[PDB]
């Protein structure tokens, strides 16, 4: 959902106060993916 | 009308190949999971019925072969001959 | 030329121009006091000279002051529905100032119109210049006016004596778009000597990386400028100079 | 509320030639379809003879030389066959809201 | 047809309050809409107020509101108004104005109009 | 016209970004693969006879033109909404110096050609004169290059109009076919992009013609355009997984929807799959129809009892009833066959349903057979004049049917009436209910009778014998309008079967 | 957190520009209730 998938890029093209948000947007999406994959990993590290 | 209609959904399935290994052939044979055969490669093409669901592109054998690419519900799929 | 022209076009039919192959100085329009609203959707109105842009456009047009707020990325209204649409994910900046001593005469000032009435939804960019008469639905009509069907050019009401929200107020869409390809018209960052194989901090074109810079033996078509990886970060960059 | 703009003012016009005259209200008088203007006729020391007492109604009892048209806020009269002592001063008026405001003024000669 | 009869000119002294009103003939006063204008030579005709004469309510234009009374009266097919606070910008020439629907509950057309009184202050 | 395979050709580079040993699959524009593509073939010779033939042939979303002759018989393009002088006109021209690509407002010529002339010193065809359009106005656009057409070989473009740029890939490889595209891949690099913001739905070859053909005689001595032979397919919305090498170039790739095995291609990502079950879609069934149900309309107009009534007012005293708060079923209003007139002046009668309007009158009044004429918007006449009147701008149905069997009898109707003599013509929608003598005359007889006095008030004379002149013909006028508020009356909401 | 659980509704009694953003809460909501019942089916199928 954010403008841009390159965190560079919206960072030298968005202020910090409108920036923000798109960061957060990232930020939660990369954090989900993170989890996603974390709990992956353990449950397959529970498995291996 | 003073009547009642059961509201069932439009059926609906997850579209799934059977296909050989590349090198080893094109053909493909596509399984209609769950799905009645009438509302359905195109049609006609050796279909065949199962309780996976209607398995279009492969020919049904009534000999029984062992299980190379499990179709679902007991059938399986193999490149033979 | 492209904000202190004289004439400019009406929304029905708005003037798109080419911009490209120069620099562009967004810093000289931005401390500018002229423009009243300056609100970048996709960009920021100071880091607008750090970028570098494949292609830039600018689409000028006069609309009456209440309609500024409706030129925005997804709003609803007469202008932006039947007159102008800007797409919802619209990367640009809205250039708005007042115009009412320049195109607005003590008479009435009629040269710009707006399509009253359309069909349907416009869509995102394009230019409807057509005449034909609208029918409201109840009954047909030829091409002469009638009861029913209106001429959907309808004039707008410039007056000097009209307060905010009916006076012309000029707007300039600078519409920006990143399509990967070779960019044309940017900023004035003054260019700086080439380091290879050493950490430093390289902006080609906006990039704006950080990394270490080796020759490289892939090859690069003309045509095409920089390589990706799987990550759709950029793995190797042409020299722009 | 409203305000009608007569355009182009006073105007003049040989005897039996097209007379164009259009006032613009600030915002549309039509509602929906219907429209709520009148045109009137006042001589001086005289009171004021209806014209056209809707977009496009004439009134009974008076030359069909008079003619509307028009949409929205911009509405036309046409007077192909000027005659002589019908002209006077013009004013138009919108029936949509309760301003009820009329027109400024449209002099005519020939 | 239908007749409105006023006085030919009405000269009175600044600051006087008084009734100017239109009789009606050739059709009801009460079904018909009983409006009010002024006018003042080289100035546009503005509207006053609004009644309807069989159980109808009032309204007033904003700049004026409440500075003439109004009233109508059922016999003699008369609509009074009266004044307050009468100056010379307040002085115009005054005409009984009647308006006509072709449905009701809006104000389709004005179909006849009085000659009018003149309201001199001189 | 005849058909042959595209046979995996049509794929050209996306975007001009750098991927090594990437499997990037991205939906675009693409020729489907394995298409049946139609080899046009523009001028045949019979003999030596010409046979000008160059089609419009439809843009459709991309052409992937292609021709396998050596000869450069092809030179440039013709791209164009209605190829008029209103419209915008895209013009390739490939002439041996250059390619000049022109866009303006151009108005065509019957046949648009390139002239060459055979000069005899430089034994070479070199470009006489252009004819192709008449008039340039409005121009917009012009592009010089090097020409890609010029320089066995077989040249492919891919036309396409993407946000108003028009991409060119072109790609040039010598092949020895006959007349079949060859079974083999090959990328199109992206030759130039141009803004030309104009939209393209028929696309034209352009053919050169020599000296030969520009003179009028029937037959080209020295040139033959047998030769013409050019292919032309259309490009589809497919996605397509594009495979780039070391190089980038695209050394393969496979269209997703042309089979199921191209499906699992596109799903796992891989050319290669290996045997077993893999789920690469879902089947979902669409809706054949819509059906909308909704229950018997309540608060039902009372239009038939209005309309199918015994006795009703009369014309001078017609009674207006407001129909309104209600749903109202114009259909078997319309489709009912018993009234002689169904008249909807102000809307079509045909649509009268589906619209909604906040308020809605039905006017009952007699009037005679002959004057049911009058009762017309804007109409001038005395029955029109006097009693009933109709506006100009009127929105509404007049409705008449024959009343023989209802009311008329041996006995005179003698309580109808209508007004004679009236002081003025009424309003339109204006009720005149008036039992003044109304005496006019040079003097006021200011009696019920006079000489020059008369009661405006004339009886009716209804009669089986009076026939079709004189028959009541009862007329009926409903009213619409919109008042700026709620429609509150409105035709029922649609129920199907 | 979106103003109706039938998506069909918001993008009916909203034109899009402000729909997209209950259509954006509900996505979210709802990715996040399958990414829990994955979760705790990759659990249970763990156990099982
Ligand atoms: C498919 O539909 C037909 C309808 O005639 C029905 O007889 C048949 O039982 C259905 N198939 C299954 C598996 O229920
Ligand atoms: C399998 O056996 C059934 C028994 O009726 C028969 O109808 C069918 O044709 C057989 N199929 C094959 C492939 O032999
Ligand atoms: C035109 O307007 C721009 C923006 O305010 C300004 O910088 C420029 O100086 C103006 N032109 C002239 C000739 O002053
Ligand atoms: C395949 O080509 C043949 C002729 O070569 C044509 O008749 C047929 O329509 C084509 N099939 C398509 C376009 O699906
Ligand atoms: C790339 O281009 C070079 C150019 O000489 C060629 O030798 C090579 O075969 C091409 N392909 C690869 C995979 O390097
Ligand atoms: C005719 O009269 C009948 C009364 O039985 C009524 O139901 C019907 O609606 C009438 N027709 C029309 C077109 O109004």
């Amino acid at each position: 959902g954010a403008i841009s998938s390159v965190l560079n890029d919206i960072l030298s093209r968005l202020d910090p106060p409108e920036a923000e948000v798109q960061i957060d947007r990232l930020i939660t999406g990369r954090l989900q993916s993170l989890q996603t994959y974390v709990t992956q990993q353990l449950i397959r590290a529970a498995e291996i | 009308t003073l009547e009642i209609l059961d509201i069932t959904p439009c059926s609906f399935g997850g579209v799934s190949v059977i296909t050989p290994g590349t090198n080893t052939s094109n053909q493909v044979a596509v399984l209609y999971q769950d799905v009645n055969c009438t509302e359905v490669y195109s049609t006609g093409s050796n279909v065949f019925q199962t309780r996976a669901g209607c398995l279009i592109g492969a020919e049904h054998v009534n000999n029984s072969y062992e299980c190379d690419i499990p179709i679902g519900a007991g059938i399986c799929a193999s490149y033979q001959t | 030329e492209v904000f202190n022209a004289t004439r400019f076009a009406s929304v029905y039919a708005w003037n798109r121009k080419r911009i490209s192959n120069c620099v562009a100085d967004y810093s000289v329009l931005y401390n500018s006091a002229s423009f009243s609203t300056f609100k970048c959707y996709g960009v920021s109105p100071t880091k607008l000279n750090d970028l570098c842009f494949t292609n830039v456009y600018a689409d000028s047009f006069v609309i009456r002051g209440d309609e500024v707020r409706q030129i925005a990325p997804g709003q609803t209204g007469k202008i932006a529905d039947y007159n102008y649409k800007l797409p919802d994910d619209f990367t640009g900046c809205v250039i708005a100032w007042n115009s009412n001593n320049l195109d607005s005469k003590v008479g009435g000032n009629y040269n710009y119109l707006y399509r009253l009435f359309r069909k349907s939804n416009l869509k995102p960019f394009e230019r409807d210049i057509s005449t034909e008469i609208y029918q409201a639905g109840s009954t047909p009509c030829n091409g002469v006016e009638g009861f029913n069907c209106y001429f959907p050019l309808q004039s707008y009401g410039f007056q000097p004596t009209n307060g905010v929200g009916y006076q012309p107020y000029r707007v300039v869409v600078l519409s920006f778009e990143l399509l990967h390809a070779p960019a044309t018209v940017c900023g004035p960052k003054k260019s700086t000597n080439l380091v290879k194989n050493k950490c430093v901090n390289f902006n080609f074109n906006g990039l704006t990386g950080t990394g270490v810079l080796t020759e490289s033996n892939k090859k690069f078509l003309p045509f095409q400028q920089f390589g990706r990886d799987i990550a759709d970060t950029t793995d190797a960059v042409r020299d722009p100079q | 509320d409203i305000v009608l703009t007569q355009s182009p003012a006073s105007l003049a016009v040989s005897l039996g030639q097209r007379a164009t005259i259009s006032c613009r209200a600030s915002e549309s008088v039509n509602i929906y379809g219907n429209s709520f203007m009148h045109w009137y006729q006042q001589k001086p020391g005289q009171p004021p003879k209806l014209l056209i007492f809707r977009a496009s109604n004439l009134e009974s009892g008076i030359p069909v030389r008079f003619s509307g048209s028009g949409s929205r806020t911009d509405f036309t009269l046409t007077i192909n066959p000027v005659e002589a002592d019908d002209v006077a001063t013009y004013y138009c008026h919108q029936s949509n809201e309760d301003p009820f405001t009329f027109g400024s003024g449209t002099k005519l000669e020939i | 047809q239908v007749q409105l009869q006023q006085p030919g000119a009405e000269l009175v002294k600044p600051g006087t309050s008084m009734k100017l009103s239109c009789k009606a003939s050739g059709y009801t006063f009460t079904s018909y809409w009983m409006h009010w204008v002024k006018q003042r030579p080289g100035q546009g005709l503005e509207w006053i107020g609004m009644i309807h004469p069989n159980s109808g309510s009032t309204k007033y234009n904003e700049n004026f509101k409440s500075k003439a009374t109004l009233t109508v009266d059922k016999s003699s097919s008369t609509a009074y108004m009266q004044f307050s606070s009468l100056t010379s910008e307040d002085s115009a020439v005054y005409y009984c104005v009647r308006s006509g629907s072709y449905y009701g509950t809006t104000y389709d057309y004005f179909d006849y109009w009085g000659q009018g009184t003149t309201l001199t202050v001189s | 016209p005849a058909y042959t395979n595209s046979f995996t050709r049509g794929v050209y580079y996306p975007d001009k970004v750098f991927r090594s040993s990437v499997l990037h699959s991205t939906q675009d524009l693409f020729l489907p693969f394995f298409s049946n593509v139609t080899w046009f073939h523009a001028i045949h010779v019979s003999n030596g006879t010409k046979r000008f033939d160059n089609p419009v042939l439809p843009f459709n979303d991309g052409v992937y033109f292609a021709s396998t002759e050596k000869s450069n018989i092809i030179r440039g393009w013709i791209f164009g909404t209605t190829l008029d002088s209103k419209t915008q006109s895209l013009l390739i021209v490939n002439n041996a110096t250059n390619v000049v690509i022109k866009v303006c407002e151009f108005q065509f010529c019957n046949d648009p050609f390139l002239g060459v002339y055979y000069h005899k010193n430089n034994k070479s065809w070199m470009e006489s004169e252009f004819r192709v359009y008449s008039s340039a106005n409005n121009c917009t656009f012009e592009y010089v290059s090097q020409p890609f057409l010029m320089d066995k070989n077989l040249r492919e473009f891919v036309f396409k109009n993407i946000d108003g740029y028009f991409k060119i890939y072109s790609k040039h490889t010598p092949i020895n076919l006959v007349r079949d595209l060859p079974q083999g891949f090959s990328a199109l690099e992206p030759l130039v992009d141009l803004p030309i913001g104009i939209n393209i739905t028929r696309f034209q070859t352009l053919l050169a013609l020599h000296r030969s053909y520009l003179t009028p005689g029937d037959s080209s001595s020295g040139w033959t355009a047998g030769a013409a032979a050019y292919y032309v397919g259309y490009l589809q919305p497919r996605t397509f997984l594009l495979k780039y090498n070391e190089n980038g170039t695209i050394t393969d790739a496979v269209d997703c929807a042309l089979d199921p095995l191209s499906e699992t291609k596109c799903t796992l990502k891989s050319f290669t799959v290996e045997k077993g079950i893999y789920q690469t879609s879902n089947f979902r069934v669409q809706p054949t129809e819509s059906i909308v149900r909704f229950p018997n309309i309540t608060n039902l107009c009372p239009f038939g009892e209005v309309f199918n009534a015994t006795r009703f007012a009369s014309v001078y005293a017609w009674n207006r009833k407001r129909i309104s708060n209600c749903v109202a079923d114009y259909s078997v209003l319309y489709n009912s066959a018993s009234f002689s007139t169904f008249k909807c002046y102000g809307v079509s009668p045909t649509k009268l349903n589906d619209l909604c309007f906040t308020n809605v009158y039905a006017d009952s009044f007699v009037i005679r057979g002959d004057e049911v004429r009058q009762i017309a918007p804007g109409q001038t006449g005395k029955i029109a004049d006097y009693n009933y009147k109709l506006p100009d701008d009127f929105t509404g149905c007049v409705i008449a049917w024959n009343s023989n069997n209802l009311d008329s009898k041996v006995g005179g109707n003698y309580n109808y009436l209508y007004r004679l003599f009236r002081k003025s013509n009424l309003k339109p929608f204006e009720r005149d209910i008036s039992t003044e003598i109304y005496q006019a005359g040079s003097t006021p007889c200011n009696g019920v009778e006079g000489f020059n006095c008369y009661f405006p008030l004339q009886s009716y004379g209804f009669q089986p014998t009076n026939g079709v002149g004189y028959q009541p013909y009862r007329v009926v006028v409903l009213s619409f309008e919109l008042l700026h508020a709620p429609a509150t009356v409105c035709g029922p909401k649609k129920s199907t079967n």
